[PDB]
RNA sequence: CCUCCCGCUCGGGAGGAGGCACUCUGGGGGGACUGCCGGCGAUAAGCCGGAGGAAGGGGCGGGCGACGGUAGGUCAGUAUGCCCCGAAACCCCCGGGCUACACGCGCGCUACAAUGGGCGGGACAAUGGGACCCGACCUCGAAAGGGGAAGGGAAUCCCCUAAACCCGCCCUCAGUUCGGAUCGCGGGCUGCAACUCGCCCGCGUGAAGCUGGAAUCCCUAGUACCCGCGUGUCAUCAUCGCGCGGCGAAUA
């Protein structure tokens, strides 16, 4: 068989994931790709894999732990390293190119993540000023 | 539950929200092709950043177009599950989370009286809803005129959508019409151009006081 | 029920302990944690006035203490900050705060 | 061929509450739903369900967990209270219907306290569930 | 023998890394069997700070940092090949903990 | 006349006036508790030979 | 069903909507959302239903687990007033003991010339704090306790 | 390899051996510089557009604020010229006052419901703080909390549960099951002590408010908008100040 070891990083859900030969088997921090509640974040995760076929799903097993906050977040984790998990496997420029016509968040994370809250003049939030009305 | 998980068997196919083809529907004019995204695919939420460039926000999908400047009404004021709101609003006081149920909603509420593609009744109101032609008071040169300003393709889908988005929260105020329905009852008669959508009043109005100062 | 409690007398026959089944949560507290030794020479003043030694007029800047049914009849000059303001202590008057019946400011019209 | 991790909790959940009615060693005590209960409800339900639910739970957690607590099953569940126009914060749930269910629980073989300090499931426990999931797991193929 | 613990740590970045070096090459030729100097977190201090004493119209608002960070070592010697190692001079302000256990 | 000590004698268990600094004697402003009791206007005038860094 | 109306009376001869059995006793002053839900129990019936689905029968259930709550079940915290006046042990509130007994304290306190009587008579919380500006524009709390 | 469960015997999951791969931790190194390509520009400076690429043309966010001025602000933090007090404008003490209100405004929180409420279930973080201090876990108590007690001066233990989310169920748009003021009572907790003047828990009580004139403020992207989370100071008053991550735009 093989083992290859990627990973997939947006806003601070960190997937790592592993893809090796076998049966279909879609793991998600030790539970079926089935119990999740969100039917949406899910779809975004499937997003990939029709793009590429079925075929190859049904064929290799993918295990991913994403720890990240995000329900979405994690979901997103979970996109961008199978897209990267499937273009290691086969190889071919194919399904890299494929991908990248289609979104950049396949195979781009982002370059920002957050900002800090600034010191500000005494109110709630990085970008704000308290209320002014003295003219 | 079932329904909710063949919802996921089906837009892995490919289809937006569940169980709807994105090639049900075509954008005939040549003018709206570029501009929007009904061709692309899956989901809304995306987080795909725009506004980055120029044009970083003509790629956007229409629904999640819809779905922010459904989400606008804003302040403060905190929400949970607890006892809890509002918070999130008439148009969340919050989230594109909780907004994208609103317009999922919308698409089950429009589909289940007109019953076609939901994609071909929408992006059939955006095309309506937008004005042709708009009066700025425009002084050039110290001269103070209200002049005959023409509309691009960008800003008509945004007058489209924003109108189609402010009428509904006239409805809904304190009212049956959930926005859900609110807006699956604007998408319809946006569609349709008529003369009950508080987004074809306007559009109208726009262009007729427009016509008049030219 | 007229006058408060099972009757005045059973709760002078009842203090520690018996009392704090009917009291309030706050009434309770500082009776069984106790009282400041400013409360211990408060103990002979009214001591000296139901009986004995030549009695003086009870004075108290006392308005922690709650109302016991043993101090019920004497006249109590609670200390209002500026002066001395009397209060006759009656039996509807046990479970209450003796800072309560003196006032805390002077008593006019606002404007 | 099926564990809790196989199974959705919308599905698993009322599977084992009847599982709990049908046994049927584990039952609803009366003073538990009548006004011992967790919080504020804003109103209180006259439910089975609602006793078999805050216990089919409590099966699912000590299967993940070791040491899992009274303190950290209270303040597990996710609920407020007002203070006022003070915004709400978060408090935790009755202990009244967590350390009763524990026990009868702890009576039916289901869990049992180890000798660390804690909560662990038995072998009862672990198989009342894991046929419970491979019946829940077989109709979620059969069921477009 | 003995495996002790050297768990040494410093407020400044240049301080802990010359001592951390150092211990790792002069323990390693006697006779020692020593363990890689591994860093723990920095449990970066933050002291967050109003800077006006006014505390008036926009004042500006100080961040602190104290960071301080831990190397540790374990290392099989004797508590005599211990001190030999201990010698060196080590920076102000380096902390050296010693833990023995067999 | 004759009379015993005072050097104050009252309670202060705890609160703001239980605390003094280690530069400038005071009870209401402030007091960092780290085990660096000072007021904040010391504090900014100290740290750089504690050795805390300005920058963020 | 248990024979439709759309008028029974409870609790003497003030009026069960057709809202929800849960929200028809909170109006009945004394009854709350919680009291009500607590007497639905010891009586017997589906809480969740219409009101004015009642026979004669269930009627009469309900006017003695009110008389005496105390006697049938109903925790001393989960009951209206426990511990009252210093002598008795737990009592019922309805719309003329609550009435009563409120007003009654409210009585004893003026007469006692307290902090918290002539603090109820000249228009202001006690222990709430601000009187300063708060109900603000001519505006009014209203007290206790009813403007509707 | 080994213990436990389940099974359609194909196969799913946990523990410990075992293994440092991965995440991560913190120390160091490379990578972006208009380098290249086109257009505009005096072939210069520079601006625009393009390709390759994780990232681009101040990459992005902070700290970093000259000579001075408003006689701005503070001698009520300290330092200090001058003046004034001297059983006092000192000193000690208890109690009361700063928390008084017919009202006016500023800055904010909470809020006028179906994008909703109950109930249940399930999937998810980060900064931080923790010795008379965080408190596992077990027990009693409806709960607030009390009794017992492990670990922890810290990547190794604890606060800790994220919240928003979603799925099913009950409920079916009224000043209401909204909203929580006001008042009665029962009860905990700290301190000598919470009436004046604390917070929480339970039952009863259940006020204004059903989208707000003139006028006016804040901000330009991982930002605003939104959701919780921690810390400071610290017993206790936080609808505050500082700071963290989760969802994630309009227009320019």
């Amino acid at each position: 068989m093989r083992i290859i070891q990627t990973t997939g990083k947006r806003k601070t859900a960190i997937a790592r994931a592993v893809i090796r030969e076998g049966k279909g088997r879609v793991r998600i921090n030790g539970k079926p790709v089935e119990i999740i509640e969100p039917e949406i974040a899910r779809f975004t995760i499937l997003e990939p894999l029709i793009l590429a076929g079925e075929e190859i799903w049904n064929s290799v097993d993918i295990d991913v732990k994403v720890e990240g906050g995000g329900f979405m977040g994690q979901a997103e984790a979970a996109r961008m390293a199978i897209a990267r998990a499937l273009v290691e496997w086969t190889g071919d420029m194919s399904l890299k190119e494929k991908f990248m016509k289609y979104d950049r968040t396949m195979l781009v994370g982002d370059p920002r993540r957050t900002e800090p809250h600034k010191p500000n003049r005494s109110t709630k939030g990085p970008r704000a000023k308290r209320q002014k009305s003295y003219r | 539950a079932k329904p909710l998980n063949e919802r996921f068997f089906i837009p892995h196919e490919i289809k937006v929200m569940g169980r709807w083809s994105t090639e049900d529907v075509e954008v005939r004019d040549p003018s709206l092709k570029p501009y929007i995204n009904l061709e692309p695919r899956l989901l809304p939420h995306t987080h795909g950043r725009h506004a980055k460039k120029h044009f970083g926000k003509a790629n956007v999908h229409i629904v999640e177009r819809l779905i922010n400047k459904i989400m606008r009404s804003g302040g403060s004021h905190y929400k949970v599950a607890g006892h809890f709101m509002r918070r999130e609003h008439r148009s969340l006081n919050s989230k594109k989370v909780k907004a994208y149920e609103v317009v999922k909603e919308a698409f089950k509420i429009i589909e289940q009286r007109t019953g076609k593609n939901p994609i071909q009744v929408l992006v059939w109101a955006i095309e309506n809803a937008a004005p042709r032609e708009d009066t700025t008071s425009v002084m050039f040169g110290g001269i103070r005129y209200h002049v005959a300003v023409d509309i691009s393709p960008m800003r008509r889908l945004d007058v489209a959508l924003r109108n189609i988005a402010l009428g509904a929260s006239a409805k809904c105020y304190r009212n049956k019409m959930s926005f859900a329905e609110a807006l699956a009852e604007e998408i319809i008669l946006a569609a349709n151009k008529d003369p009950k959508s508080y987004a074809y009043s306007k559009k109208l109005e726009i262009e007729r006081i427009a016509e008049s100062s030219r | 029920f007229r006058y408060r409690g099972y009757t005045l007398e059973q709760l002078m026959n009842m203090s520690l302990e018996e009392l704090a089944r009917l009291f309030p949560a706050r009434q309770r507290r500082s009776l069984k944690r106790g009282l400041t030794p400013e409360q211990k020479k408060l103990l002979r003043k009214i001591r000296l006035a139901k009986k004995g030694k030549y009695k003086k007029p009870i004075r108290t800047h006392c308005r922690d203490m709650i109302i016991l049914p043993e101090m019920v009849g004497l006249t109590i000059y609670v200390h209002n900050g500026k002066e001395f303001v009397p209060v006759e202590i009656k039996p509807e008057m046990i479970g209450h705060y003796l800072g309560e019946f003196a006032p805390t400011r002077k008593k006019v019209e606002h404007g | 061929m099926a564990t809790v991790y196989d199974v959705p909790g919308d599905l698993l959940v009322e599977r084992v509450a009847q599982r709990l009615k049908e046994i049927p060693e584990i039952k609803p005590p009366e003073w538990a739903p009548f006004v011992k209960t967790g919080r504020h409800k804003e109103r209180l339900p006259e439910q089975e369900d609602w006793w078999y639910y805050r216990v089919a739970s409590i099966l699912r957690r000590v299967y993940l967990d070791g040491p899992v607590g009274i303190e950290r099953l209270r303040t597990y569940y996710g609920g407020r209270k007002n203070r006022g126009h003070a915004p709400e914060k978060f408090y935790k749930a009755g202990g009244s219907i967590i350390r009763k269910a524990l026990q009868q629980l702890e009576a039916a073989g289901f869990v049992e306290k180890v000798p660390g300090k804690g909560r662990v499931i038995t072998p009862k426990g672990r198989s009342f569930l894991d046929k419970i999931a491979t019946e829940l797991k077989k109709e979620l193929e059969e069921i477009i | 023998m003995q495996k002790a613990r050297i768990k040494i740590a410093s407020t400044n970045v240049r301080s802990l890394d010359e001592v951390a070096n150092q211990i790792k090459q002069i323990a390693e030729r006697t006779g020692v069997r020593m363990s890689g100097p591994i860093p723990l977190p920095t449990k970066r201090i933050r002291i967050t700070t109003r800077k006006s004493p006014d505390g008036e119209g926009s004042a500006t608002f100080d961040r602190w940092e104290l960071r301080v960070h831990k190397r540790l070592i374990d290392i099989e010697a004797d508590e005599r090949a211990m001190r030999q190692i201990m010698r060196i001079r080590v920076p102000e302000d380096v902390t050296i903990e010693i833990e023995l256990i067999s | 006349m004759a009379k015993a000590d005072y050097n104050k004698r009252k309670p202060r268990k705890f609160g703001k006036g239980a605390r003094r600094c280690i530069r400038c004697g005071q009870y209401g402003p402030i007091i960092r508790i780290q085990g660096l009791m000072l007021c904040r206007h010391c504090f900014r005038e100290v740290a750089p030979k504690l050795g805390f860094r300005k920058y963020e | 069903m248990a024979n439709f109306r759309h008028i029974v009376r409870v609790a003497g001869v003030d009026l069960d909507g057709n809202k929800q059995l849960r929200w028809a006793l909170t109006a009945i002053k004394g009854i709350g959302i919680n009291f009500a839900t607590m007497v639905c129990r010891v009586a017997g019936l589906d809480p969740f239903m219409k009101a004015g689905y009642l026979t004669d029968e269930q009627v009469k259930k309900i006017e003695e687990i009110l008389a005496d709550p105390v006697a049938h079940g109903i925790p001393r915290w989960a009951v209206n007033r426990p511990k009252d006046y210093e002598t008795g042990r737990d009592l019922h509130l309805i719309t003329a003991k609550l009435d009563m007994a409120i007003r009654e304290d409210i009585m004893r306190l003026r007469r006692i010339r307290a902090y918290r009587g002539i603090r109820h008579e000249l228009g202001l919380p006690v222990r709430g704090q601000r009187t300063r500006s708060n109900f603000r524009r001519g505006q009014t709390v209203g007290v206790s306790r009813k403007k509707k």
